[PDB]
RNA sequence: AGUGGUAAAGGAUGUGGCGCCGCGAAGACAGCCAGGAGGUUGGCUUAGAAGCAGCCAUCCUUUAAAGAGUGCGUAAUAGC
């Protein structure tokens, strides 16, 4: 009785489908242009719990039982929890940074994330508002690996 | 100036009585009988909750274009909802075929809240709900 | 208003005030004024 | 409470006592912050219901989780 078998046995199921996770906190938006960032969160991502503004204790705590490395990043303030997992996370960032940022005075700012199975950084999880399509790493070696050539030419 | 206000009409008529109406023509807009321009515009566009809805500019104008349906309503809006010619029901013409609902949208579900792939599964037992179909 | 007894509070969320052993309900309408001390 | 130091009907977030109910530290309630979400838009009446006018509706998607909208209301509506 009563938080434990209910609601918290979805948190950690919705947020472990994979293993790429955010947190932004969203709520200073009218329930209409709340439903259009949250809503839309299909098109720049696909049904993502970009954190569903989920709340305290119950998922900062919850990394426990799943042991997700503890998404020590901000569990302060407002908790929405940018479920990247379960949808397909990677460069839609940007798709949700633009959104809660390019309307009124800072839309829903971020908290932590999950890179693959690294933290990602506070201020290292904006900058990249698109996530690198793994051409980042690979635009330094293929054209580092055949560029001694170029001052070759 | 400048600042407009919201408002719903009917999808087909277009003679503005109280709808266009004390409200656009007041609060903010311009000329009235709104009707005639309504049922030019209206005409293809009223039986399951069509917002467009009701405004007015330096003319004002006009009629033209729309929205649709509400959800609901544009999700079951092939129904009938005969009904209600009496109290909260609830006899003769109910029933709109299980496939209808889909068959109605299908389609009838582009505009909508962040978005959604069926609106004749989900969306009716919602909508359909209002008007009888549980 | 007054009344050596009745008192079931009334204004759909009447208030039952304790005073001086004076059971008196205090509203937000006149129309409770409940002294019953 | 001065009951001690006569009284019933009956009234009560009296006082203290059970023998019991809510604790999701998946950290409580009164206090707080913000959103108070899109189909929700007639059924009659639509002069207006497009929850906040009367004869019932008891469904759906959708997330802060969801009010078949408990409530200040007029012309619907718009605001709390």
């Amino acid at each position: 009785k009563r938080n434990v078998e209910l609601l918290a046995t979805l948190k950690e199921n919705l947020e472990r489908a994979q293993g790429s996770f955010f947190l932004v906190n969203y709520q200073g938006l009218p329930a209409k242009e709340t439903h259009a960032l949250r809503q839309a969160l299909k098109q720049n991502g696909a049904r993502l719990f970009v954190a569903k503004n989920t709340l305290i204790r119950l998922a900062l705590k919850e990394l426990g039982l799943p042991e997700l490395d503890g998404l020590q990043g901000p569990s302060a303030v407002v908790f929405y929890e940018d479920p990247v997992a379960a949808a397909k996370t990677l460069v839609q960032f940007a798709k949700s940074n633009p959104k809660g940022i390019p309307q009124v005075k800072s839309g829903l700012l971020q908290g932590q994330i999950l890179t693959a199975k690294d933290v990602e950084a506070l201020a290292e999880l904006p900058t990249m508002d698109e996530l690198r399509a793994e051409l980042v790493g690979v635009l330094q070696a293929p054209m580092a690996e055949l560029v001694g050539v170029l001052g070759g030419v | 100036v400048v600042a407009v206000v919201k408002l719903q009409l009917p999808a087909g008529k277009a003679t503005p009585a109280p709808p266009v109406g004390p409200a656009l023509g007041q609060h903010g807009a311009n000329i009235m009988e709104f009707v005639k321009a309504f049922n030019a515009a209206t005409a293809n566009m009223g039986d399951a909750i069509v917002p467009v809805e009701i405004t007015i500019y330096a003319d004002r104008s006009f009629t033209f274009v729309t929205k649709t349906p509400p959800a609901s309503y544009l999700i079951r809006k092939a129904a009938g909802l005969e009904k209600g010619a009496h109290k909260p029901g609830r006899e003769k013409v109910g029933r709109i075929t299980w496939e209808q609902v889909l068959e109605i949208a299908k389609q009838k579900m582009p505009d909508l809240n962040t978005t959604d792939l069926e609106a004749a599964a989900r969306m009716i037992a919602g909508s359909a709900r209002s008007m009888g179909v549980e | 208003m007054k009344v050596r007894a009745s008192v079931k509070r009334i204004c759909d969320k009447c208030k039952v005030i304790r005073r001086h052993g004076r059971v008196y309900v205090i509203c937000e309408n006149p129309k409770h004024k409940q002294r019953q001390g």
